[PDB]
């Protein structure tokens, strides 16, 4: 048993969206519930709808905003949110509320919703190489800076996931309608510049996949 | 307390008593951890006790069968059987909340049945684990030589699920269960089970679930209790079903229905909200015995509920209540000292009184079988009093043959001749009034000084408020005489909304101008009429349908019949104040004599009032003691 | 709306020790559920119906409680047990979640490994110039960083981001970025990224000069 939800969403304030939550490993009749997860706001219960019955329990806080539906032949539940606002920007999860005291055991993977007026913007990817000086040794740290992009997320890897350990990718920060993110990789002293180290930034929202290779800083 | 003369035995003894546990066609005598949910009945001379046999643990969600013990010698000796067994499907398979009806020599037992759910039934998201079963026992009596020998053949249980609707007025259903304990056969022969029911919003509520055909088929009355009323017990009283409900964390709600539960009406004028679940009415509720019986030729009700001083679900101090649906008397405590004792069942058979109730230590539950000797003593004594005063009053031949009889319908309390140093005694022995500065006179008291008066407690009765009816309707009647002219405006009689007597619902005062000050609620007071010092006057306060009246010598005062209850909120009357405020806190000095205070739970009609007025010389209890 | 109060907000626990989280209902309920939440994943069910252990959850997790007050206990905590924990009732409508308690792991003092990076020549090719400072794998959580251009403390244009506690070594790490215009940045020679932390008496300083 599993729950599979719909893709990433980006919408202008005031529109509508309809999320899906269909389960493979199909079981027969059950409650599927919805949870809003926002940073700073823990988890908020939206409502449940009963696959193969139709019954719904709405949380009154969401009376205007939410309308739940379910196509019980394909066994999929749909949550639809009307007249959106940045308030509604969150990760939305669905899960099955087991009959025996209604606990949520099987959860969805989550559907991330972004409600913004702001333009989609491909990031600039900059290489952060050590300062000209000594490079004293015993290990060396390199950086990749991902500036001015919208919306979240971007995905960052080093040597296409080959350099797994010694990475610190940081959460992004918001600044006048665009994000900036940085990652640090630390490697053994002898393994750079001798070997190639590249960060691979992908921003799906802008369909962009840039690859900055970190080169040692040159003459001024 | 258990009465003097009363006694008991540990009949279903926790971790001791054994039962015929049948599984896969083999029976074994098995020890039971805890016994709960008692129901004690009489089937054609055979005492039968039914309960939960909880085999391993006390938990509601565990392995449970339904045990039955029966005696042919008024409880001296018993045979033991399992009446209904569970599915054996898992370690939590259980048949729960057995609820019993006796008709003829048949025992109808109604149980919930679960297979493997680990959560409490009300929190379930659907009915997948649930069935509702009806099993019937046939009771038989043989007599070899001198010796009476009974046997009870139990039927295989039958599912009543097909009678459970998908929808009840504007909500969808989930599950339902019996109210536990003992249900009834209506005087029309219907089997009536008050049942607890959940909707999809997981709210619980009570309905009437009945059979017109000896339990072949079942119907639900259209109406219901308010939400959160659970574990309902019902009895039939003057053609109506009276449904008495558990409401956790609130005062017990009671309803009437004349139409097999199609319309439910809250019994505000009698028993609803009388009984609190705990001193502060802020704890879990309980299962209650609630039976109609005829004792000493009087038709009465017996109610039990733990006072639960301990709080949470401990439910110590099991109490017995006696009511004629007018007066409510606390017979007293049935459990022994501070022991935990929640659920109870009271049987009255062949003029002897018995109780089967829980005792709980550390969540290990036994059932005791108590011979309530002393309790009957008191009950019989109280009834005698009730019969006698009522008789005394109807017996009075009133002024111009004889005029109309003095009314005793809805007569709840009477304060007359008998009084102690600090108390004015209710003739009907239910609620006394306390007094200060009271000097005893014929049929009442002479008060004087600051803080003078008598207080008849209403909300101030505390955990159980027998006079709660007065918030909806009452008549308060008294004879009065003023001995000194007041320096302001002093109180005589009234219903107080606050504990000082400042805020009144309805009352009477008298002023320095020799006038009456009838006080209707918060209305600016307009003095009217006139009184003279030392003359005796007849005072009547009536309140019904949020309207109050004041009558002097049987005539309504000018400005009488105004609204005293402004919003559509219900009042919450603190007390009745008589002959002063009985607060040293209030500055007034009422110097008056009050005689024969009567309290009725309805508005008196013009004639009943007028009778009382002419009869004021002959209602007193003085002669008769 | 039974409100669920989880106190306190943040709790610390030493590796291998037990800790208990509480959940205090505004009104009585039949039972509690508990979930673990680490951002990026979904919530994970830990205990259902008050005390039963969800499948695949390690039995270090225990559930107790009754009526109005319930408890979640970790027998002996793991590095990876740093997370958010939520209690949950669905015994009366509407279903409600706990206010949430965050678990922090207590470990020994670790000093930050500070590395400072000048702006890339490509960033300089467009208007800007951002100086980045990485302070990695340190403990305790509390640190703060000051930027010094030629020994004077620059205030504005500094933007910081910190990682969650490590699920392996239970240390924290932080990025600090001072962003300027190209010319502003080029007016001064010496760039210092200076952090006071418990582990050092005098502030941990990493600097560079454009003289190279
Ligand atoms: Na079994």
């Amino acid at each position: 048993v599993k729950l599979q939800q719909s893709g990433v969403e980006l919408v202008r304030p005031g529109t509508s969206v309809k999320m899906s939550c269909k389960a493979v490993g199909y079981f027969t009749y059950d409650w599927i519930g919805w949870v809003k997860q926002r940073p700073g706001h823990g988890l908020e219960w939206i409502g449940d709808i009963y696959l193969g019955g139709g019954y719904i329990n709405y949380n009154e806080k969401f009376k205007g905003k939410v309308i739940l539906t379910a196509d019980t032949s394909s066994s999929t539940a749909y949550m639809q949110l009307s007249s959106l606002t940045s308030e509604d920007s969150a990760i939305y999860y669905c899960a099955r509320g087991h009959y025996d005291g209604s606990y949520f055991d099987y959860w969805g993977q989550g559907t991330t919703l972004t409600v913004s007026s702001a333009k989609t913007t491909a990031p600039s990817v900059y290489p952060l190489a050590p300062v000209c000086g000594d490079t004293s040794g015993s290990s060396v740290t390199l950086g990749c800076l991902v500036k001015g992009y919208f919306p979240e997320p971007v995905t960052l890897t080093w040597n296409s996931g080959s350099l797994s350990s010694g990475v610190h990718t940081f959460p992004a920060v918001l600044q006048s309608d665009l994000y900036t993110l940085s990652s640090s990789v630390t490697v053994t002293s002898s393994t750079w510049p001798s070997q190639s180290i590249t960060c691979n930034v992908a921003h799906p929202a802008s369909s962009t996949k840039v690859d900055k290779k970190i080169e040692p800083r040159g003459p001024t | 307390s258990l009465a003097p003369g009363s006694s008991r035995v540990e009949l279903f003894k926790r971790q001791s008593s054994k039962v015929p546990f049948e599984k896969d066609g083999k029976v074994t005598e098995r020890v039971v951890h805890s016994f709960r949910l008692p129901a004690l009945v009489n089937v054609d001379g055979v005492m039968v006790a039914i309960a939960d046999a909880r085999y391993e643990t006390s938990f509601d969600n565990s392995l449970i069968d339904t045990v039955a013990k029966y005696s042919v010698d008024d409880g001296e000796t018993w045979e033991t059987q399992i009446a209904i067994k569970n599915s054996r499907a898992s370690s939590v398979s259980r048949v729960v909340d057995p609820t019993v009806i006796v008709k003829g020599n048949k025992l109808y037992v109604l149980v919930g049945s679960y297979n493997s759910s680990r959560s409490y039934w009300t929190s379930h998201g659907d009915a997948r684990d649930w069935d509702i079963l009806l099993a019937v026992g046939e009771v038989t009596k043989s007599t070899a030589g001198g010796k009476i020998t009974a046997s009870i053949k139990w039927g295989s249980p039958v599912s009543l699920k097909e009678f459970f609707p998908a929808e009840m007025e504007g909500m969808h259903t989930n599950q339902f269960l019996g109210g536990a304990g003992v249900a009834i056969v209506a005087s029309n022969g219907n089997l009536v089970y008050p049942v607890q029911v959940t909707n999809k919003k997981k709210q619980v509520f009570s309905k009437i679930f009945y059979s017109e055909d000896e339990g072949k088929t079942w119907k639900f009355g259209k109406g219901r209790s308010a939400f959160g009323c659970s574990e309902p017990v019902a009895l039939e009283w003057e053609g109506k079903l009276i449904i008495n409900t558990r409401v956790d964390y609130r005062r017990r709600l009671v309803y009437e229905s004349s139409d097999m539960g199609n319309t439910w009406l809250e019994a505000v004028g009698t028993l609803s909200r009388v009984w609190g679940p705990s001193p502060k009415s802020n704890q879990p509720g309980s299962q209650s015995s609630f039976t109609a019986v005829t004792i000493e030729g009087m038709r009465v009700m017996l109610f039990t509920h733990p006072l639960n001083f301990k709080g949470r679900w401990l439910r110590d101090r099991l109490n017995l209540w006696l009511t004629d649906n007018q007066r409510i008397y606390n017979v007293g405590q049935v459990s022994i000292g501070d022991e935990n004792s929640a659920y109870s069942s009271v049987l009255y058979k062949d003029d002897k009184l018995y109780c089967l109730h829980e005792i709980n230590s550390n969540e290990v539950y036994s059932l005791v079988f108590a011979r309530l000797v002393g309790e009957l003593r008191i009950i019989k004594s109280v009834l005698q009093s009730w019969k006698n005063w009522d008789s005394h009053l109807s017996s009075i031949c009133t002024p111009a043959g004889c005029g109309p009889a003095v009314t005793t319908v809805g007569l709840v309390g009477f304060l007359s001749h008998s009084a102690t140093k600090t108390e004015w005694e209710d003739a009907y022995r239910c609620v006394n009034a306390s007094t200060a500065n009271a000097e005893r006179v014929p049929n009442g008291l002479k008060f004087a000084g600051v803080g003078g008066g008598a207080l008849w407690p209403v909300s101030q009765q505390g955990q159980n408020q027998r006079y709660h009816f007065a918030n909806h309707a009452f008549t308060l009647v008294a004879s009065v005489t003023i001995h000194e002219v007041p320096k302001g405006a002093s109180p005589l009689l009234g219903a107080s909304l606050d504990s000082s007597g400042g805020k009144k619902l309805l009352g009477l005062s008298y002023d320095k101008r020799h006038q009456w000050q009838p006080i209707y609620g918060s209305t600016p007071v307009t003095p009217t009429g006139s009184w003279e010092m030392g003359k005796r006057y007849h005072v009547v306060l009536t309140m019904a349908n949020k309207i109050g009246s004041v009558y002097i010598d049987g005539e309504p005062l000018e400005g009488s019949g105004q609204t005293v209850v402004p919003d559509e909120r219900t009042p919450d009357i603190s007390h009745f104040y008589v002959g002063g405020y009985k607060r040293s806190g209030m500055p007034t000095d009422s110097r008056v004599t009050v005689n024969n205070v009567l309290l009725y739970n309805r508005q008196l009609n013009a004639e009943e009032i007028r009778t009382l007025f002419l009869s004021q010389d002959l209602i007193g209890t003085e002669a008769h003691m | 709306d039974v409100l669920m109060t989880q106190t306190p907000t943040i709790m610390s626990a030493s590796i291998g020790e037990e800790i208990t989280l509480t959940c205090s209902a505004s009104s009585s309920v039949s039972h509690m559920h508990w979930y673990q939440h680490k951002s990026g994943t979904s919530p994970k069910l830990l205990i259902y119906i008050t005390s039963y252990l969800a499948s695949g959850v390690p039995s270090r997790f225990s559930g107790s409680g009754s009526g109005t007050f319930y408890s979640l206990t970790i027998s002996s905590v793991e590095a990876e047990d740093a997370a958010d924990y939520y209690c949950h009732q669905w015994s009366t409508f509407p279903s409600t979640f706990g206010s949430g308690t965050k678990l922090e792991i207590k470990r020994a003092d670790a000093a930050p490994t500070v590395s400072i990076f000048p702006p890339s020549s490509e960033q300089l090719t467009s208007g800007g110039a951002s100086v980045v400072c990485f302070l990695n794998n340190f403990y305790p959580k509390d640190i703060n960083v000051k930027w010094k251009i030629d020994g004077s403390e620059r205030q504005n244009g500094v933007l910081n981001s910190w990682t969650d506690q490590d699920s392996k070594d239970s240390t924290y790490s932080m990025s600090s970025t001072l962003t300027l215009t190209k010319d502003e940045y080029e007016r001064h020679n010496s760039y210092t990224c200076e952090a006071t932390h418990k582990t050092s008496t005098s502030p941990i300083v990493k600097s560079f000069n454009r003289n190279e």
